[PDB]
């Protein structure tokens, strides 16, 4: 045992959500072992609160239509996936918005809390060309772990739903994106040991930084039974 | 050894003069890795001799485009031998087959 | 002939296996061929051009 | 990156980049996730993945 | 947040070489991250001892041969470059051999120093086909990992040794084959584990236990560098 371990080098952040960070240098062949250990993790199995589950006004399946709105309700139904979102006291809990007139209707016209955040109050959801119209539908949001689409949830779940209960896909996960590269470095004799350059980009929420260490600990928790 | 040929491994192994046939019958004397002593039958003596053939292997030796020429013994001690079989692998052969 | 040969040592017929990943650890989308090539040197070495 | 006999490129993709650009651009009728709804495609990726 | 560790199982030596390790439970999607990361950290960094110098007396350079002996020296360095030996204490021994008289030289009759493990003495290394015949060789014995040519040793040191010294290419790592496997376990109503099954010949020189608990402890200490610092 002659180990060898890097001296993190650069993290050169672009903005609020992107970042990249290289590394070096490492034994030769531990860059893909540690990439896609990493990228594994960050896909697949980070915890996180999202939107599951809908009830509108006057809606009774995914085909029809409500007059006075520009959208369809699959407009709706995908502007409502990258809602962010955090709650800090409850596993789940519902959302209510009422709104009439016109004008776009944003984020910030939901009715808040104290314990929960919402990270980009700017954001869209849908226009109402009408001022005669009104709109008023409740949310369901609760906290959980990975990727879970809508066809696996419908085929689980045999409940008599009442009807106008729509359901969407989850992203509990906060990470938009994850990509790794192994390139080659030199210590002065050998010209074999590699650099990685991972590059990142998640949602509010979460600061890239944060979100790697909070991965690399999950996998080293665990490791821990074995090395002693 | 090539695991698919065309059956002409062998004639080109042995004609073409570079692994060390057996001159007469008889059964292995003495094995070494530089020569192999034979001795032959009864019925192939002529009778002025004793009747030992002694086969002086050729080791690392340079080929005129300079790679290394050199011979293996291919058989044990004490086992007979017959006429006609090859007692030494050449250059680029294996147990009598051209393997390249 | 062939077949029959492939079929006396329990491998498949067709002739191609499932081939997975040394990196990642994925599976290739598709069956791949596998088998024994006889192949040779050549005397045109580097050591001798540079 | 233009020949000077007539104004065509001269970077054309040869042989192997090729059939990776045919085989990902193509459609198949039974696959899976036939006919759910994305928000981009950086959700495409994280699916394919 | 349902996390869940695993903990070394069940062990089953198969025979002196093969062995399985069972390793459970483990939460969806770690069977394959863990199984994959650990098979690339057992084939490529794990120590183990390797011949590296063989000192024969008589003899100048590898291409000769010798009087009542079947394998020119060639063959000779070609046979020691695969015995397995296990070593307890020092980091180089050197090891002797010699015997005379008609009959294969095999790998038992090394005469063997206080704590020098010689796996498979059944392993030959000449043959002697003349009574007055006698051969004496020097072995050394070393401890590292990886592959390290010999073009590298000698270019690297600046030692002289005589005229006589025959250098061997080393080839440390004990690990063959290794091959793993998911599959589904049963606990008392979660159906969402899994277990993990590694399948490993190597030849001798390496208990199973130990090689998994190196591997875990070389990838803990990679990731520690990468947890704290940003």
């Amino acid at each position: 045992t002659e180990f060898l371990k890097p001296r993190l080098v650069d993290i050169e952040q672009v903005s609020s959500t992107h970042a990249k960070v290289t590394l070096e240098p490492l034994e030769r062949g531990f860059g893909h072992t540690l990439g896609n250990a990493l990228r594994r993790i960050l896909l697949s199995s980070m915890p996180g609160c999202a939107v599951t589950e809908v009830e509108i006004d006057g809606v009774l399946h995914e085909y029809s239509t409500k007059e006075g709105v520009q959208e369809d309700i699959l407009e709706i139904l995908l502007n409502l996936k990258g809602l962010a979102v955090r709650v800090q006291g409850k596993d789940e809990v519902i959302l209510t918005l009422n709104k009439s007139g016109i004008g776009p209707v944003t984020a910030a016209d939901i009715t808040h809390d104290g314990d929960v955040e919402i990270v980009k109050p700017q954001h869209v959801i849908c226009h109402l060309t009408d001022e005669n119209a009104s709109i008023s539908m409740r949310i369901k949001v609760q906290r959980g772990r990975g990727y879970v689409p809508a066809s696996t949830r419908i085929h689980s779940e045999e409940d008599e739903r009442p009807i106008g209960r729509l359901l969407v896909d989850a992203c509990y996960s906060p990470v938009e994106r994850i990509a790794y590269n192994v390139e080659a470095a030199r210590v002065e004799q050998r010209t074999d040991l590699d650099k990685l350059v991972i590059e990142m980009e998640t949602n509010g929420t979460i600061d890239p930084e944060e979100a790697i260490r909070r991965a690399a600990t999950i996998l080293a928790e665990q490791l821990e039974a074995f090395v002693d | 050894k090539p695991l698919v040929g065309t059956g002409m491994e062998r004639a080109v192994a042995v004609d073409s003069g570079v692994t060390a046939v057996a001159k007469r019958g008889g059964v292995v004397q003495y094995v070494d890795a530089s020569r192999i002593v034979i001795k032959v039958n009864e019925d192939e003596m002529y009778p002025g001799e004793a009747g030992i053939d002694i086969y002086n292997l050729t080791k690392y030796t340079r080929s005129n485009q300079n790679t290394c020429i050199n011979q293996m013994p291919c058989v044990s001690l004490g086992e007979p031998v017959e006429r006609g079989d090859v007692l030494a692998d050449g250059p680029s052969t294996d147990l009598g087959e051209l393997a390249l | 002939e062939i077949k029959e040969l492939l079929k006396l040592g329990d491998l498949p017929t067709s002739g191609q296996i499932r081939l997975y990943d040394g990196r990642t650890g994925e599976q290739f989308e598709r069956p791949v061929t596998v088998g024994y090539m006889y192949m040779l040197k050549l005397n045109h070495l580097v050591d001798d051009k540079m | 990156i233009l020949s000077p006999a007539n104004g065509e490129p001269i970077i054309v993709p040869s042989q192997d980049v090729v059939l990776g650009l045919y085989y990902m651009t193509r459609d198949c009728v039974n696959a899976k996730g036939e006919g759910m709804v994305l928000t981009g495609p950086k959700e495409a990726e994280r699916l394919y993945r």
